[PDB]
């Protein structure tokens, strides 16, 4: 699982075991970065990110790992953050595009197909290099329901109930299969998730952290829009509490 | 990229191309190919690799490429090169015919494409043509002419050369015999003969061997003759009549 | 130009007239309009000769290409909108007038196509300068399901009623039958069109014509 | 398009390409330059002699126009490349100018496309040197030299390719005001320098002459053979009733 | 020779000195990465399609996890290998579908789509800047004349029309098996063709699925419109293997 | 070992860059000197033969009348350079009808610093640094000015400054004689002593080449018997 | 986002040699056999169509493809190539169609082909074709026999033999064979000298065989195949 | 050693080297420091200077009225990055007669510098720049990196030595959004001076002041015109 002879300098090469080791590369920069998961219930979807702070001199809210894609929908990046950013530019491009072309607001999992071929256009040349970053779209509607979908460096895309990306990637899923979301509202939800990220954190290793949260759904009208500072606190509140015991 | 790049148009540190040379390696191990300038005519000879039971053959030739209706060339190396390289002498022939209304200058042929050749060598990345060649003509210019060129662009007219396989002892030999100003297409020919029969590997030399063509004057017009493998067999004989000839003095 | 086609039982009956113009001049009395596209398809071309020509020309090689990779016969459809996609994107500047006939494994399929690219499917069709005659005796002579000929005669028919009644139109009436296992390329049909016997003998004998100069060059 | 640097920088600030095209230069056929009052020569060594070779198509002195004219050493390849665009600039320069051609000018536009080409993805440098030689309206004579790195500079006279420091040294030593004091002895003054590194014999030696508002002047073997017998004569009328 | 190596020619879709293409096989072994297999069969009236539906974890809407791709109301594939690139030529063979029928007027015939994907990889295969798809694509549908059509084709260029094939890990053995089933001679009708397919990746993997870990894809002549088998089917397709 | 041109070091330098500034420790030395009354430039011929004509060798142009410039290192690069300024100066007074500032110019040279690449270029586009240090000595609103280029594109001003192999100890040199309110005698004087120094060869006037920019004077070549002159007051 | 490579990927070694390409001869050297032979009043081609199973369905892919009406093609070595030479072949002959009105010289063809395959042998980013490619056509009343190969040389054939065991098929042909042969009779010796190789039952699915004469190109039905495989016919 | 040379090649351990090498050119140029009350922006900015006579390299460039940097590291891709903010400015004045809001700015240089990271034969930008600016939500200053990564700072140095300036600025961050305009610029002029040996201190020849504020377009301060903001400074003996 560890082949680098040449066989690892370029995307448009195979290695002789059928392995392309720069997106693994890439996927590796992901496992590096600060977790961040999402998770969908009955009336939408939440998103919470572990944001490592690096300094005391940074303001609040610098360095969003929360995108607005589109007015109904939601991203959530891990890896290498410029690399996101242009990927939530892409993101934006695809939807407007969409919009402009055909009238409404794009499905979700088009979206998701979209970008997700774009990210993959990545993997087959030696001229570029593939994206340092998985990202999850999240989006509400009462025509297609609520739904999350996650994409990795290979451009892979799929739909989950719950997903988490980073470092502490199994612990969080292992985490989140304990609740029950098909049943919840994201309001019971976004407690959950910022205990799941209190849980996840290694204080020892990392130090101070910040944590962020995102509605979409039928208590936003369909708008992906930021947790309120009301709402976070009381999550981040109910973490902490958790986190002793 | 940037490692896959073979770098085929740049210096070496003795200050030569490496591409070019190594298609001149190419180009020795290919059909011995001469040519001989007389005073009415000139004559190309050359040595045919397309020798088996099954050939078919359907052309005039194998190595004999009509250019112009004044103007003939052979080669010697790669023959798809070869193919691509004649059909733009034909190209650049017909361009000038087109421009001036008269027949394009040997000449300003071969530095035509010449220019091409060396264009390879200097820039694109691409690896050279390999391929020599040599042209017979005439003009209103400088009557009959004979010239060379390599995979370098670099060409030079000559009275008498060869090209291919074994090219040096060729020229040692047109050395000894030629005859500056006193040259005919009848002893041309017979020098053709005689220096092919030594450089060629596979001795007795068959017609089934050899290609000659000449180019002449008659009446205003300019003639392009491929020998019928008869005379081919006459001119053998011949040779080998006259070296037995001269063997009997001792 | 007359040009006709038809669908019968069987198939499908194209015609043409045979006259070519040059203004009010006849150049050609014996003009071929009747063009192959594939084995199976065949086209009828007025309008400008050299565009219907190309055109034509153009969709059977393409065809052929599409044959040749697809190991089946050509559709009609096929033929259909490759023609009339080409003549749309030129707006109308490629005179490209059309009867498009052939049989299919769908069966037998006519189609009109004009140079602007507009096609239409119709059991009988007409184009050229002498096209309102043919249609005329096709809206008064034509029934469904002809036996082939009865299509034959009602084709020529209309041709005739074109060559006899336009300027554009004259001299002899080419068929071309295409059923689902035969193909009549019946060229001409019949000339109901004659230059009377010259009444004189004009031919000039040898020395008539003074000559300045003269130049004899030997061949091979 | 290819779009690769193929001239670069080296750690010990080298454009090692260039170098290469130098030494290619080095290996070419000498070639020797002098300027007199009224007449400027220029002459070649070795015209790869094979006698069975046409001279004529060989020849490594050209024409640029009327007013100019230019030997070389190097890759003969790239020398025809160098002189018919050097050629289609001269006239283009009567196009867009009235006035002619200066030596200088069309001396600056050759340098400065041998350095693009130091300087461009994809190209190569030209492996030649050249010896520009004119006479400028206003009728003051000069010779100029050129260099694979597209520098260029005034002489008096020179020489390049293969052992060109010698003849380089040879004709430090023995340019005065009184050799080249007539046309007669600036030719011999050429001819002299060239039978220094030559195979000694006359029968490898080129020799072109240009002079005033009049055409280059080629010489053919039967006067260059006269010049190096009054050369001999001298080196025996002079140096044998002396040593 | 056997097995030399020179230059690059294990780098890039170059020639290797016995004349072989490294990078080539290589996607052939990156197929097998996916961990899945797949089996195709040709029936007498239909074409079924057959897949391992590994979803290991709950978190995913099993919804959205299929490697049955419709690419025309009437043509149907299966994919295996690499995933995002096995979409890419979905995506691919989807847009030759639609121009074709725009520029011809007819639908295209599985026979040339798989000829023109196959095509299009070929040139993978020979240009050095990208490399091979590490996905494989097997075709199904009704043709108008041929009766029901399975073809398949490889990051090679290969292309090929089959009467039951097979791609991924357990790909030889279930050749094998497939090749053993078909020399038999029996009424190749439609639950012969679901039950045939369905028990050779059941015995090539041993497994006796259940019904959420396959999924069945199908074509049949009276019904060419591309059918995937919802679970409660598949599981009547299941039940009825336990008998005999 | 081949590497792009466009690449780092791990100290976070570009190698084709440095690599340039090396190359310019080859060149001929020069000098500057910034003065209230003008600006000087002093540099050496480095003649390799009495058969070279020096006249045919200027390492100080003229970009504008009020404005000159003496190079080091590649001369055919500086060239180049060189001609681009001279047309920027024509293009600014087309324009606006009035000379451009010293620095601006210099600006402008320096715009064409890291404009060098292999892919996503154009197929006219530089492959390489330019191996070359430039000083620049103008007249304008601001008074006398002196700036100096090297090929990481980085301009700065400077009242006495030194480039060339002997770069070090002339300006150190130059350093000890420096105050802001010396005569353009005193910096022409120092300028050709400090080259006469740091040249291999005997100093004389046809030897090196030196050129004024005062206020009420337009830029000035020195002739043979101008540099005489100075020489005698050796 | 792509562009591409746009050095040469076949280069000359210090011997003189363009390895690449004989890496492509190679892979030819390699491939299933192929046999052609020119009879006077006709041409055949005739290779190995042998599959790896009885799976594969045998009447979808052809090696023995037709250009036109009066040209066909068969290959040794790499078939995704020979495709796409196939499908270049058939555009040639089109455009040449298209520019004369008249059914293109079997030589002609041979010819732009071969012309296309030594593009690949320079151009930037790709390598040769790994095909050997066998003409045959009817034109100007003579028939024809070709032979490309990567290099993008060709050469006139009386008769050969490409693929495996290619030199023994070759002399077995120089032996066993020569002119004033019917069309039937060369159909005869090209199984028998395919035979020569095929290691197995020869079947009527099992080679592949096509046929030249002045009527046009065609491939033989399997049943044709199989009365000439009876030993007789 | 392999994992190097290309921006393209991933490291097998998920870094990209010619990125962080690129970061590398950030530390070599001199210090500089920027901080914001609620009021003002202010950069300060430590000059440097070849040899005695030569003038002290400018660090500060006007890009709007209302916006202003301060480089560090390859000068050549400052003026390059400068040029673009310039012309982004431009293009929304002229669009729709309003300033560019400073976070939009920075965004679209983040934008821009990502592209060349991930190209084959391209290089990152080898420069870090301290952004101060001023709009509709207030003042701000930006960090912007060659790793086309960006920062929103409440105050930040970046450069040679400025790990000090850092840890000053960590300190006194709290005193900041109440200072007037003139303890602002001291505060900023004292980051910059822990940045020097005790041996050496601020000069009216080494140190370029930059402000924007609600009351002040951007505006450079040099030579005298600094001398108000130093001669108010305590003489931080060792």
């Amino acid at each position: 699982s560890s082949i680098g002879t040449g066989y690892d300098l370029s995307a448009s090469t195979f290695s002789p075991d059928g392995r392309v080791f720069q997106v693994e590369y890439a996927m590796k920069a992901v496992e590096n970065s600060s977790t961040a998961i999402g998770i969908r219930c009955k009336d939408g979807v939440v998103f919470g990110v572990e944001k490592l702070v690096l300094s005391k001199l940074y303001e609040e809210g610098s360095n969003k790992r929360l995108f607005n894609v589109d007015r109904h929908v939601g991203m959530a990046v891990a890896g290498l953050l410029a690399d996101a950013r242009s990927l939530a530019d892409i993101a934006r491009e695809e939807a407007s595009n969409f919009r402009s072309n055909f009238g409404y607001n794009i499905p979700l999992k088009h979206l998701a197909d979209r970008v997700a071929m774009y990210v993959h256009a990545y993997t087959l040349y030696s001229a570029v290099r593939p994206f340092g970053c998985s990202f999850m779209l999240g989006s509400y509607s009462v025509n297609d329901g609520a739904q999350l979908y996650m994409i990795d460096p290979s451009g892979v895309s799929y739909g989950y109930w719950g997903c988490a990306i980073g470092k502490a990637r199994q612990a969080a899923k292992t985490e989140i299969e304990k609740l029950q979301m098909k049943e919840m509202t994201c309001r019971d939800i976004v407690k959950e998730v910022a205990k799941i990220i209190y849980i996840v954190h290694d204080e020892v290793k990392d130090k101070a952290f910040e944590l962020e949260l995102s509605w979409v759904g039928e208590l936003t009208n369909g708008r992906h829009e930021i947790v309120p500072k009301d709402i976070r606190e009381e999550a981040e509140k109910y973490a902490k509490e958790s986190l002793k015991e | 990229s940037r490692r896959y790049d073979s770098r085929t148009t740049i210096f070496s540190p003795e200050g030569r191309l490496y591409q070019v040379e190594y298609a001149m390696e190419a180009i020795g191990h290919a059909g011995t190919c001469l040519g001989i300038l007389a005073n009415d005519g000139v004559l190309l000879a050359a040595e045919r690799r397309n020798i088996h039971k099954l050939l078919d053959e359907v052309f005039f030739s194998e190595k004999i490429y009509k250019l112009n209706e004044d103007m003939a060339c052979s080669v010697a190396g790669i023959t798809s090169d070869a193919n691509v390289l004649t059909n733009e002498l034909r190209l650049i022939a017909q361009r000038y015919l087109l421009q001036y209304q008269e027949p394009i200058p040997c000449e300003q042929l071969v530095t035509a494409l010449c220019d091409i050749k060396q264009a390879y060598t200097q820039f694109g990345g691409k690896r050279p043509f390999g391929v020599s060649l040599l042209y017979i003509g005439w003009d209103k210019h400088y009557g009959f002419q004979l010239y060379q060129s390599d995979p370098s662009g670099n060409y030079g007219g000559w009275k008498a050369t060869c090209i291919g396989n074994n090219s040096a002892a060729a020229v040692s030999m047109l050395k000894q015999d030629y005859k500056e100003g006193e040259m005919t297409l009848k002893s041309a020919l017979a020098l053709a003969i005689k220096v092919l029969n030594k450089t060629m590997d596979v001795s007795k030399l068959s017609a089934e061997k050899v290609e000659i063509a000449t180019l002449t004057r008659e009446n205003g017009k300019t003639v392009i003759r491929v020998l019928k493998q008869k005379e081919v067999e006459q001119l053998i004989k011949k040779h080998e009549e006259e070296e037995a000839k001269a063997e009997r003095e001792k | 130009t007359t040009i006709a086609g038809v669908v019968y039982k069987d198939g499908i009956v194209l015609g043409a007239d045979t006259r070519a113009t040059e203004g009010m001049v006849v150049a050609d009395k014996n003009c071929s309009k009747i063009h192959f596209i594939s084995p199976n398809i065949y086209c009828c071309g007025a309008g400008t000769a050299a565009d219907t020509d190309m055109t034509t020309q153009l969709i059977s090689s393409n065809l052929e290409l599409h044959s040749l990779s697809t190991g089946r016969l050509p559709r009609v459809v096929t033929a259909n909108r490759m023609l009339k996609q080409m003549l749309f994107r030129y707006q109308g500047y490629i005179g490209a007038a059309l009867v498009l006939g052939g049989v299919d494994v769908t069966g037998p399929h006519l189609y009109s196509i004009y140079p602007h690219g507009s096609t239409d499917k119709l059991p009988y069709v007409t184009m050229g300068s002498g096209s309102l005659a043919a249609m005329a005796v096709f809206e008064d002579k034509f029934r469904p399901d002809m036996e082939e000929e009865e299509a034959k005669n009602l084709v020529s028919e209309a041709i005739a009623a074109g060559i006899f009644n336009d300027l554009g139109s004259g001299s002899n009436i080419d068929l071309c039958v295409i059923s689902k296992n035969k193909l009549d390329f019946l060229r001409p049909y019949t000339v109901p069109n004659k230059k009377g016997t010259r009444l004189g003998r004009y031919r000039c004998e040898k020395g008539t014509t003074a000559v300045l100069t003269e130049k004899i060059t030997p061949l091979e | 398009s290819y779009d690769r640097a193929i001239t670069v920088f080296s750690p010990d600030g080298h454009l090692f390409q260039v170098e290469y095209a130098q030494e290619a230069v080095k290996k070419g056929s000498t070639a020797v330059g002098v300027r007199g009052r009224d007449i400027v020569v220029l002459g070649v060594e070795k015209k790869s002699v094979a006698k069975l070779q046409d001279e004529r198509t060989v020849r490594k002195i050209c024409a640029l126009d009327d007013n100019v004219c230019m030997a070389f050493a190097g890759l003969t390849a790239d020398a025809r490349i160098v002189i018919n665009r050097a050629r289609v600039e001269c006239q283009s320069h009567r196009l867009t100018v009235e006035d002619p051609v200066t030596v200088e000018y069309i001396t600056r536009y050759i340098a400065s496309l041998k350095q693009r080409y130091t300087q461009s993805n994809g190209r190569r440098p030209f492996g030649i040197s050249a010896l520009i030689v004119g006479f400028d309206f206003d009728g003051t004579p000069r010779l100029y030299q050129t260099d694979p790195s597209g520098t260029y500079h005034a002489w008096k006279a020179n020489a390049i390719g293969r052992g060109a420091k010698s003849v380089r040294e040879f004709l430090e030593k023995n340019y005065t005001d009184e050799a080249i004091e007539t046309d007669d002895l600036t030719i011999k003054l050429v001819i002299k320098a060239l039978l220094e590194v030559v195979q000694s014999g006359g029968k490898n030696i080129e020799l072109a002459v240009m002079r005033r508002d009049q055409s280059l002047k080629i010489l053919n073997p039967e006067e260059i053979e006269k010049y190096v017998a009054e050369i001999e004569k001298e080196k025996e009328e002079n140096e044998k009733k002396k040593q | 020779s056997r097995g030399s190596s020179a230059g690059f020619d294990r780098h890039i879709t170059i020639f290797s000195p016995e004349g072989r293409l490294y990078q080539v096989e290589y996607a052939f072994k990156a197929i097998n990465q996916g961990g899945l297999t797949s089996v195709a069969v040709r029936g007498k009236d239909c074409a079924v399609i057959v897949t391992q539906k590994k979803v290991p974890d709950k978190l995913l809407d099993s919804s959205t996890v299929t490697h049955l791709f419709k690419i025309t109301e009437n043509i149907g594939c299966v994919m295996t290998g690499m995933t995002a690139d096995s979409r890419s030529q979905v995506q691919r063979a989807r847009y030759e579908a639609a121009n074709w029928k725009y520029k011809y007027g007819y639908e295209i015939p599985v026979d040339m789509l798989c000829k023109r994907i196959a095509d299009i990889s070929q040139v993978y295969t020979q240009n050095a800047e990208m490399r091979p798809l590490g996905c494989c694509m097997i075709l199904i549908g009704i043709d108008e004349e041929q009766g029901p059509q399975v073809y398949k084709c490889d990051p090679a260029g290969y292309y090929c029309g089959f009467k039951a094939t097979a791609a991924g890990v357990k790909q030889t053995e279930s050749t094998s098996f497939l090749e053993k089933k078909v020399k038999k001679k029996f009424d190749w009708t439609f639950e012969q063709t679901v039950e045939t397919a369905i028990t050779c990746l059941s015995t090539v993997l041993s497994i006796d699925f259940k019904p959420s870990e396959i999924e069945v894809g199908v074509v049949t002549v009276e019904n060419p419109k591309f059918r995937i088998l919802t679970e409660a089917e598949i599981d009547a397709h299941l039940v009825a293997l336990a008998e005999r | 070992y081949d590497r792009g041109v466009n690449t780092f070091s791990p100290e976070g330098r570009l190698f084709q860059v440095e690599y340039a500034i090396e190359a310019i420790k080859l060149g001929s030395t020069a000098i500057g000197i910034q003065t209230s009354e003008g600006v000087c430039l002093a540099v050496e011929k480095r003649i390799t033969s009495p058969l070279m004509e020096p006249s045919s060798i200027e390492k100080i142009v003229e970009i504008d009348a009020h404005i000159g410039c003496a190079m080091s290192g590649l001369i055919a690069d500086a060239k180049t350079l060189i001609d681009k300024a001279r047309v920027e100066t024509q293009n600014h007074w087309f324009t606006y009808n009035e000379t451009m500032t010293v620095e601006s110019v210099t600006q402008a040279v320096s715009n064409l610093a890291l404009q060098f690449g292999e892919e996503d270029a154009d197929p006219g586009a530089m492959s390489r640094p330019f191996g070359v240090a430039l000083l620049f000595g103008g007249v304008d609103e601001k008074g006398p000015q002196l700036f100096h280029m090297d090929p990481s594109g980085t301009f700065v001003q400077c009242d006495a400054r030194a480039i060339g192999s002997a770069s070090e100890g002339a300006q150190s040199s130059l350093q000890e004689v420096y105050h802001k309110s010396m005569t353009l005698k005193e910096a022409i004087k120092s300028s050709l002593i400090i080259l006469k120094q740091v040249m291999e060869e005997k100093l004389n006037a046809t030897n090196i080449e030196l050129a004024t920019v005062q206020p009420g004077q337009n830029f000035h070549m020195f002739t043979k018997e101008e540099l005489e002159e100075v020489i005698k007051d050796i | 986002a792509e562009r591409g490579y746009s050095f040469s990927l076949t280069t000359f070694s210090p011997s003189g040699k363009l390895v690449q390409i004989e890496y492509a001869l190679a892979a030819v050297a390699g491939g299933a056999p192929s046999v052609g032979i020119k009879a006077a009043n006709g041409v055949v081609l005739a290779t190995e169509k042998k599959q790896k199973s009885i799976l594969y369905d045998e009447r979808s892919v052809h090696k023995v493809e037709p250009i036109t009406k009066h040209i066909g093609l068969v290959y040794s070595g790499m078939g995704p190539d020979y495709r796409v030479l196939v499908h270049r072949a058939r555009k040639l002959a089109q455009q040449y169609y298209l520019v004369y009105q008249e059914p293109i010289p079997t030589a002609q063809l041979v010819q732009r082909v071969a012309s296309v395959m030594q593009e690949y042998t320079q151009s930037g980013g790709v390598r040769p074709f790994g095909v050997s490619l066998l003409i045959c056509g009817w034109n100007e009343g003579r028939p024809y026999l070709f032979q490309s190969d990567p290099s993008g040389a060709y050469f006139a054939w009386k008769a050969t033999a490409m693929g495996k065991n290619y030199v023994n098929g070759k002399t077995f042909l120089e032996k066993r064979y020569n002119e004033d042969l019917e069309l039937e009779d060369a159909i005869h010796t090209a199984i028998l000298t395919l035979k020569e190789s095929f290691e197995g039952q020869m079947t009527e699915d099992n080679i592949e065989v096509g046929i030249c004469n002045e009527a046009g190109f065609r491939r033989l039905t399997p049943t044709e195949v199989k009365d000439y495989l009876a030993a007789i016919a | 050693n392999q994992y190097d040379n290309d921006v393209t090649v991933w490291s097998p351990q998920g870094r990209i080297h010619q990125i962080e090498y690129a970061m590398e050119a950030v530390k070599q140029g001199s210090a500089t420091v920027g901080l914001k009350s609620k009021t003002h922006a202010v950069l300060v900015a430590l000059k440097r200077a070849q040899s005695e006579l030569a003038a002290h390299q400018k660090k500060i460039l006007h890009v709007d009225n209302h916006i202003g940097i301060s480089i560090a590291g390859l000068t050549a891709d400052a003026r390059l990055l400068c040029n673009f903010m310039r012309q982004e400015c431009l293009d929304s004045r002229f669009v729709f007669d309003r300033p560019l809001p400073v976070s939009r700015l920075v965004s679209l240089i983040g934008s821009k510098t990502q592209i060349p990271t991930q190209r084959y034969g391209r290089r990152p930008y080898g420069v870090g720049l301290l952004i101060a600016g001023y709009d509709d939500m207030g003042p701000h200053i930006f960090q912007t990196c060659p790793s086309a990564n960006y920062f929103d700072c409440r105050a930040m140095s970046i450069g040679a030595r400025s790990q000090s300036a850092r840890t000053y600025l960590e300190r006194h961050m709290s005193e900041f959004m109440e200072c007037n305009l003139n303890e602002l610029v001291k505060h900023g002029l004292r980051a910059l001076r822990e940045t020097l040996p005790a041996e050496q201190d601020l000069t009216t020849k080494n140190v370029s002041i930059g402000i924007v504020g609600k009351d002040l377009e951007f505006t450079i301060y040099d030579d005298d015109d600094v001398s108000p903001f130093l001669e108010g400074l305590e003489e931080r003996p060792q």
